[PDB]
């Protein structure tokens, strides 16, 4: 009768849906890791070939010609189009301060917008991680006050009677730890990507603007 | 900094303890 | 001042209320 | 005690000062549960609307084309309110020559509004913070006093019986219960409209950016158009 | 015989300590809540106030004169003053950006130091909150350990002769919870208000800045 | 900024284990 | 059974060596701030009569004469020397907005390498009054264990017996709280004076910005007629 | 049946073995990773204290980078005035100084951010085993608490000596937890201050850099216009 498994046949229907409800978010978290990681390795490691090529530009034009072998959806040639297309909106400025200022801006709102969606999961892989050991060990308490009630409603005299409830309890909280656990662990991996990530496309973007800067004064410079 | 947990929750630690404290409360009166 | 008085009194009067109770 | 008891049977026999504990804990739930339902609601409409907003000002290219597209937006909304914003410091500068002057101070204009707006939409979560802090503890003073109740009943009755260590952990699992309950919600909401406010906040500052991005290009090609 | 009164009465002289230590701690944390709080409902009172009379004026001279009534330790007046003397200190300067920096900066340095002027007494309820915890456990492990010292010399087998000096232990951790809960939860509440208030207070002071800014300009322009 | 605020009662878990033992000795 | 050298002298050395190392940083805490208090109070007394008599000045020229009767150790009278200094190195300049923005960035740097030298020793204050709870909660669960384990080897026991080994560990926890207790108040007592510090130097700071920028700029006045 | 810590570890259960590996393994890590940074950061504190001290006699940029040039190639302040320089090559033709100034501002800004980033590798196992290796170790004591109720429940025992053992697993099994915990969380908080300190005497480097190019910028100007 009384096994891992056998255990939660017979358990309360509330200890039953904390435990059903902890290994779905188990699955989930689980989900999440093989989902993000691809996302990570397939994204950082466009972006790592795209800077080592962008890596020789001197100029803009130069940036341009070696990104347009990029695929659309790259975040190299996003940022240049960027910053391209803020000289076509301002072909008729003769201020290049301006220039500056406004690609600058919206460079550093892309950035943002990018580093915002890779974060898309640790939301709710935070959540797990707080919130896990208190789930299962909610379900280990409503276990025990059914195990005493259980005493007041059938009075009784030796724990072995009572053991029993006390392993169907318990379970709960393993549960709940073996949910927390890899829930911390991958919010962890990823927060360190993530962070990793951030500042590789910033270092991109810092190239762009270095370059678009760069080639406004030596083009303002020419009318001397 | 870049947001990653690095810290003893505290917490849980008590809430299983006291879970453990209460369970002998109960099972060391029906021992022999 | 006003604020410590507040304090100190209205903390007097539960640890009057364990004398009374405490009998 | 130990006969035909209950979940309520167990509340029934409390002392008065973990009575007081789980009521408290109670109402502090469901005031929890208000804000939930309260803000999600609000948070749902505001998100809604600017998301439109944005997308209907993306085809802009000059400071009165957002303005005339925007003079459809209702009254409350945001984003007409950052456009109302950059324009009325072109109406309070009309002498000046100073296009940076105005730059600069439509910019900190626009990121005052911003900021005020996303100190406003937060309005609740600092009760949530507090509850999902501090119920833990509150639960937990409740089974320390659970436990010295049935230490005082050892004490007074000379024995160590189930019935009378009994009355104590009764109250002792009570008070954790209701302080995980209430805890719980707390956490997974708080982290809910932090994560609503740091998306709401950045899709704001998109829409303010926008507007800035707008006024200095139109700026600088009307002073290029004057030379 | 025992009673919450009665356990005090007959506890240790270091239990005894520990317990009037953490009542004066609560009598201190609730004495700086009822002193703080009527001090930030009349500040934020004022000052929301003030800034809705100021909100109608178009130059720095409009401003000072709505203002000139306002107490002599208003907060708006006191930032008005603080634009109109560097304007009175620079009087020889056709430099008109060089004023804009130096009252961006000092106004900055004011609204930071009326925030953390506002501050003083939350060092208490800071560590109120976190050491009554650590002062009530010590009375605990105290008065338990006292008492096993005791049965240690007794070798008497019973419970019942320990128990109430362990009660009488515990109850030195409930009142350590008690001095302890209120101090956390006050102490981020003023750290919540006081954020709310310096944002205000900054909105004040971003209309000194935008009104000096603008007449700098306007007056310019008047010349030119 | 930068004080210690937050709540430890971390030494609690060390109570408990010492009521642990007490409860587990004073068996009937 | 009878005293604290009784728990000490018969405790497993796994205890014995963690109520060592609890009583070495509760030694350590009560070094650093009677070493620190003392030398922190006279530069917080000092700069406050420096920022007294400095409050007076309305150039830089006046607030270098104020400042020359310092002690050479005064750290007015180096943010003094620090921006006089960017005038001695930029002699040949024409340019006023490139000594500010110099002078501006190496006074940061100066105040924020003494912001850094006066926090120095509150990595070991708030280590140990975080940390000396866990030490404790390790010395504890060691000292409960083996009290399992005599219960375990003996199979014949009562609170008498065992109460020895559970005074061991509550007088490892004491320890324990005794090391953390100190460790807290006297990083909250640095943590709000550090602050107030830092504060009032950047207000100095402040003031000479203030003076050279105005100063640069009614020359620069001056220099036009 | 052997009581001491090793009889115990040989009669525990096949989950509370491979949590106890896991978590002395985690701690074999935990120090591997304190010698192996430690000393590295003793080696990169100690030598660019040494270029400071001996850069700061520096009038002009010129001086910097003949100073520098002795410094071996990994030398962290070579590299800086490097990127100093490189922004004055790759722009002779431009005659906005300002420009020069503001591009090589933000050209050291971000490299020394990147030498704080790549000096913050591994610190992401310190924050975890911290994090971690005390649940770890709670569900090695819920796990052992589990088998000995079991164990009375299958045995039909009533005596509660025959649990003592059981339960000396499951504080073996939190012993351990914090000895992998504690050391974790003290060299992580460690490197996190001294990772700040040395980003703060690398940027106080990169400072005097931007400074003498600046000045160096300035002067030049103002006796090309006399
Ligand atoms: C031993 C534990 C139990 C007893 C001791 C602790 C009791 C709780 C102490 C609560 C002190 C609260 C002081 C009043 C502050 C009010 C300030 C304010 O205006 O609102 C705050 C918000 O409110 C709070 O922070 C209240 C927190 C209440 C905590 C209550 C916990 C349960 C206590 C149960 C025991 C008492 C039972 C009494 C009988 C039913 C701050 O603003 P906000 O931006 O963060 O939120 C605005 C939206 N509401
Ligand atoms: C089961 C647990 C067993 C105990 C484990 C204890 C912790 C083990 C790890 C110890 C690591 C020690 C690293 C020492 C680094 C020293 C760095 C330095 O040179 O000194 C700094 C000053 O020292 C530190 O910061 C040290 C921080 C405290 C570490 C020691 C206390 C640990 C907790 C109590 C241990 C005693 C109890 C355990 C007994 C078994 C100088 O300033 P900074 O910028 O480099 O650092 C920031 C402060 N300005």
């Amino acid at each position: 009768d009384l096994s891992v498994w056998g255990m939660y046949q017979h358990a309360d229907i509330v200890v039953k849906c904390v435990m059903i409800g902890l290994i779905l978010a188990s699955v989930v978290t689980w989900a999440i890791f093989f989902s993000k990681s691809v996302e990570f390795f397939n994204q950082k490691r466009r972006l790592k070939r795209e800077q080592q090529l962008l890596a020789e530009a001197r100029s803009l034009n130069q940036a341009n010609d070696i990104a347009a072998d990029f695929g659309s959806k790259s975040l190299s040639l996003h940022l240049l189009n960027e910053a391209q297309n803020e000289l076509e909106l301002s072909e008729g400025s003769d201020d290049n301060e301006g220039i500056k200022e406004r690609t600058s801006f919206r460079l550093e709102r892309r950035v943002a917008a990018v580093g915002r969606q890779m974060g898309r999961g640790n939301g709710y892989l935070a959540t797990i991680g707080a919130i896990s050991p208190f789930v299962g060990l909610f379900g280990t308490v409503w276990g025990i006050m059914n195990s005493f009630i259980g005493i007041a409603q059938t009075q009784t005299t030796n724990l072995a009677v009572v053991a029993p409830g006390i392993a169907e309890a318990l379970l709960a909280t393993a549960i709940g730890l073996v949910a927390a656990i890899p829930a911390v662990v991958i919010y962890n991996v990823f927060a360190r990507q993530i962070g990793g990530f951030k500042a590789m496309l910033g270092d991109v973007a810092a190239q762009v603007l270095l370059l678009q800067s760069r080639d406004l004064d030596l083009e303002a410079s020419a009318a001397a | 900094d870049n947001g990653e947990m690095h810290d003893i929750n505290v917490t849980p630690f008590i809430d299983v303890m006291l879970v453990l404290l209460i369970i002998f409360m109960v099972a060391a009166p029906l021992a022999t | 001042p006003w604020p410590t008085l507040l304090s100190v009194c209205i903390h007097g009067a539960v640890v009057a209320g364990l004398l009374y109770t405490s009998v």
